[PDB]
């Protein structure tokens, strides 16, 4: 029996067959309704869009992300979600199929109980797992202990790991992620005369951000040569045929994750943030902790990010011990992959969450039962 | 009576929701509506069950003598550590045997050494006379690892030689800075000329007072320069003497230059490190004692890799020594006694120092810009 | 001319005159910037905001503790203070009124000698005197010998007192406080499952332990009635809403002072700190030790401390069942009652410092008259 992995992350839900290296499905999450009128009678003009579906005929829609913050919000759109990945995507019966599923850290405990409750009531399965995000992303890494990084679309929290000991008291959060840079690149895109206010424009100004931000290894030097040759201006083409060209932007939008108050933020960055979950660790496992650093979520793709974090790492660190920085090319999916891992091995089979056990204690044995 | 209990079982199963539970001690006090609600002139409403049983209820109407000798959570670990390598056990056992160091960094050979065979494992393995593909991955690891003689050996020859580099590519540049440091110390060109102009303006202020007409200082004076203020509260000391260095004698502006190898200090801990490489050292020492009990494809693995560990950790050993003697130097350079902390204190002093240095000169020149300014915008209102 | 007594504080700096039964001025110890860059006129608005107008203003101001566990790390932060507490707070100009002064048991030499010249040189008082808090706090008792704990916002010291002079050797330092009790208390209601990022959450926190917070006289009693204790549990609001339930953690924020092992180091106690202080004296003194033994600060606001104080001291030293351990109801400001009975006093003339004998002795007099 094949299990599934389904990363229904803030972003983009990653859903896929256990035991493989890609998630098969792949797409954003997002519910679109129409705000307009409908005139054309017939064809399937169906109230409520999800998925790849809502990101094509998206010009006429009010998205809706159902994640906020790494936080179920809204739960009819979740369960929407839910039901077009098992259902349209992968077009399989989830009552033959174990179903893995990932959580953010920190999580309030009746959100895990709704999410379980969902999980065995609605969509009936034989068997499912709820584990943290930062420990499959470096199950993926394929190490026992090290501190995982994991900035996602709403949240970048800092979670170290012992030999499989997650640290409750060292796992911190900070609200700083990738929707957080994509509306601030819309606050400064309005400088240029680039005005994007309504939901479909996001997806636009999210794409921008995939494509052509990245992170400045020093944020002085890039402003004098910004400031100085126009170099580094870079064209896109909106899908209206109108061509623009950003300048500074490319770089004053991750720089958020290091100096977060751009956005108005008294909270320190990124790096910092790892340096008080280092400090807040045992001084004896923190040398194997330094030269650990993983990173994951979809948010360190831009192509300066390792080089500038361990150059703060190291600045902010007494230099005493080894600083690596572990970014593998495929850490946007390691969520996956770690699932993918974790769900295929014979040890797995009696750390099942069965119907029986839930008809024995609840919704609630996730909570006695996982970390 | 109780009418609310007396409920017919469902043949279907059922949705269970969360509440939390009163005790029944609790439940039927005087004062409590469940000493009414249990009466039977209660007003008891019958729900439809037929209908709550169609909406609510539940939808839903090899080899595994894998012969493992371990327990579950070992051999958890140990799927978790293959899964990583992307190929088969039998490559594993290779590059273990062959000498290999691509794969293998300090994390991977300590969770191997953190997941070794123990000697039950390793008696019941041998034991073991049935078909080999019967036993787990794990067990076939291990009989794979067994296969290999003196497989630990091995395993610490890799762990001990990238441990070795890891460790000598980070103490040897930062040894050398500190050496450097040292020599820049113990021979600075405008550092006499610096103190020249301090001594001067100090000897000047301090006049007619039990402190007044000294002919030098320690080092740690130099941290001593912050401590003073001006009426303002604005301008240092370093301040003015850098202010008036730049008017007068601006060769004191090129007084890092010269002491950029005595900046950033050390950072560290030097004696932490030098037990790390003593400790390193040794450990190579023993390796090769037991390699050379060992038979000769580990000698012809190793012994070159070992001897050129031992050579390079005999150089950072002289490197010390080098610095244990300039260390001395620098005792008897700011005449001080050797038995107080004069290495790592006069670095994080030269290091503090130089950045107050740096600080004071930045600090100047925006005092001088924002004077300018400020010159600029007076001129402004006297033209308009 | 009456006489000026400013507590100096970690967590609250409070001021005064001399003879009063309060402190006129309570301020926490805080010095605000403002959060974000933006210049204008907006009427004259301040660059740096102190005390209770930095208190009020706190959202747009970024604020700066600058005492570190009682010692003094950042000069000019308190050069700022101690002008908003004379100039503003009092409204008085230094160089008439003597001012009384406080400083931290096991204070380095130069910082008294820094203290001691910025009062002469700065503010250019015609009088000080540097005192150690717990002398100050005998001064409230109202009684020259003896021992006595302090334990306020930065750090807990047992301090012996002979005929008014303190003896350094046997002072005796407790790396704990009101600030380390105050994290200790959003740890472990973090712990029950709460949780306080913001600012105004540590403020409601330290009125949960200004208000709710008591030391019972037996722990292990307390422990083995504590499930079933129905007054034990109490409870807070705060103005937006938020209920905070504390239970048996009313008595383990404050028992932190009897056993640091709760939070995680090996010191010793506020009972074990003052036996040990007490036997490395002379034998004579130590009767006059027990018996005017005072506790100190805001952190001995507590109920039935007293009590625990006694039962403890009973515990280690066999000599000591009848004496009791003195506590004022008002301890919050025992330093500066003691420094307004100290210095309304006729008989204190002789010992404060002039001008002249720093102009004669350089700085090191603060070594020989404060003693
Ligand atoms: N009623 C109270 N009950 C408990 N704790 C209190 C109470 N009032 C204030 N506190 C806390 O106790 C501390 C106040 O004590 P105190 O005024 O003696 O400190 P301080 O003078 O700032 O410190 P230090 O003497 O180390 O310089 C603060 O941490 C405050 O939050
Ligand atoms: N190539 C890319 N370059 C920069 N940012 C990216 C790239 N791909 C994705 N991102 C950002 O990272 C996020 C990826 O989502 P992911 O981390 O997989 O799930 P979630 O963030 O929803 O938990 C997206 O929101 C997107 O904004
Ligand atoms: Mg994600
Ligand atoms: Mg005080």
């Amino acid at each position: 029996t094949t299990a599934l992995v389904c990363d229904n992350g803030s972003g983009l839900v990653k859903a896929g067959f256990a035991g493989d290296d890609a998630p098969r499905a792949v797409f954003p999450s997002i519910v679109g309704r129409p705000r307009h009128q409908g005139v054309m009678v017939g064809m399937g003009q169906k109230d409520s869009y999800v998925g790849d579906e809502a990101q094509s005929k998206r010009g006429i829609l009010t998205l809706k992300y159902p994640i906020e913050h790494g936080i179920i919000t809204n739960w009819d759109d979740m369960e929407k979600i839910w039901h077009h990945t098992f259902y349209n995507e992968l077009r399989v019966a989830p009552e033959e199929h174990p179903t893995l599923l990932t959580e953010a850290p920190l999580n309030p405990k009746a959100n895990r109980e709704k999410m379980t409750q969902i999980m065995f009531e609605t969509f009936n399965v034989p068997a499912m797992y709820v584990a943290i995000q930062a420990v499959l992303s470096l199950y993926a890494s394929g190490r026992t202990t090290g501190i995982v990084l994991d900035s996602g679309d709403g949240v970048t929290h800092n979670v170290p790991i012992y030999e499989g000991y997650a640290l409750p008291h060292a796992i911190m959060r900070l609200d700083l992620a990738g929707r957080d840079l994509t509306d601030y690149l819309m606050k400064i895109l309005t400088e240029r005369g680039y005005s994007f206010v309504t939901t479909a424009e996001r997806e636009i100004v999210r794409d921008i951000k995939e494509k052509l931000c990245y992170v400045a290894l020093d944020f002085e030097n890039e402003m004098a040569t910004a400031a100085s040759s126009s170099s580094l201006e870079k064209s896109y083409e909106l899908p209206d045929g109108q061509v623009i060209t950003i300048g500074n932007e490319r770089f004053r939008c991750p720089e958020t994750l290091f100096q977060p108050s751009f956005i108005g933020m008294e909270s320190a960055g990124i790096h910092e943030t790892t340096y008080n979950s280092i400090m807040k660790c045992d001084i004896d496992i923190r040398k194997d902790l330094y030269a650990n650093n993983v990173m994951s979520g979809g948010t360190t793709m831009y192509p300066g990010i390792a080089d500038r974090m361990q150059k703060e790492i190291t600045a902010l660190a007494p230099s005493t011990m080894k600083i690596k920085i572990i970014a593998p090319p495929e850490r946007k999916y390691s969520v996956w992959i770690g699932g993918s891992i974790l769900a295929s091995l014979s040890t797995f089979q009696q750390m099942w969450i069965t119907k029986q056990e839930y008809d024995e204690a609840g919704p609630s044995i996730v909570h006695r039962k996982c970390f | 009576v109780p009418s609310h209990r007396r409920v017919n079982p469902p043949t279907l199963r059922m949705k269970k929701l969360n509440w939390q539970k009163l005790p029944s001690n609790v439940a039927r006090e005087h004062n409590s509506m469940w000493a009414s609600l249990s009466s039977p002139d209660a007003e008891a409403v019958e729900p439809d069950f037929s209908s709550i049983e169609r909406l609510f209820s539940f939808p839903a109407a090899k080899e595994p003598k894998e012969i493992t000798f371990l327990d579950a959570k070992k051999s958890l670990n140990l799927n978790i550590f293959l899964k990583q390598f992307k190929c088969s056990n039998e490559e594993v056992a290779a590059m273990i045997r062959a000498g290999d160091t691509t794969k293998f960094d300090v994390e991977v050979l300590k969770q191997l050494l953190k997941l070794l065979p123990e000697k039950h494992e390793i008696e019941n393995l041998r034991a073991f006379t049935e078909e080999r593909a019967k036993l787990a991955s794990a067990d076939h690891f291990y009989l794979l690892l067994l296969a290999i003689p003196c497989y630990q050996l091995r395993i610490e020859c890799m762990l001990l030689c990238e441990g070795a580099a890891a460790v000598l590519d980070m103490v040897r540049p930062k040894a050398q800075l500190v050496l450097a440091a040292c020599e820049s110390l113990l021979t600075s060109r405008q550092l006499p000329i610096f103190c020249q102009l301090i001594l001067r303006i100090g000897n000047f202020l301090n006049y007619g007072s039990h402190t007044g007409d000294a002919d030098g200082f320690k080092i740690s004076t130099l941290l001593k320069l912050t401590e003073t203020k001006s009426q303002q509260n604005r301008v240092t000391l370093l301040h003015h003497v850098l202010e008036e260095a730049e008017k007068s004698h601006p060769d004191l502006l090129q007084l890092p230059r010269d002491l950029e190898q005595p900046s950033q200090a050390a950072g560290i801990n030097l004696e932490i490190i030098r037990s790390e490489a003593s400790s390193n050292l040794k450990k190579l020492l023993e390796t090769e004692r037991k390699v050379s009990a060992s038979v000769a494809e580990v000698q012809e693995q190793y012994t070159e890799r070992l001897q050129a560990s031992i050579s390079a950790f005999r150089a950072l050993d002289e490197l010390f020594e080098a610095i244990e003697q300039k260390q001395r130097e620098l005792a008897d350079y700011l005449c001080e006694d050797a038995q107080q902390l004069s290495l790592e204190d006069t670095f994080s002093t030269m290091k503090a120092f130089r950045d107050l240095f740096l600080r004071a000169l930045k600090e100047n020149k925006d005092r001088k810009e924002q004077a300018a300014k400020a010159e600029r915008r007076k001129q402004q209102l006297a033209e308009e």
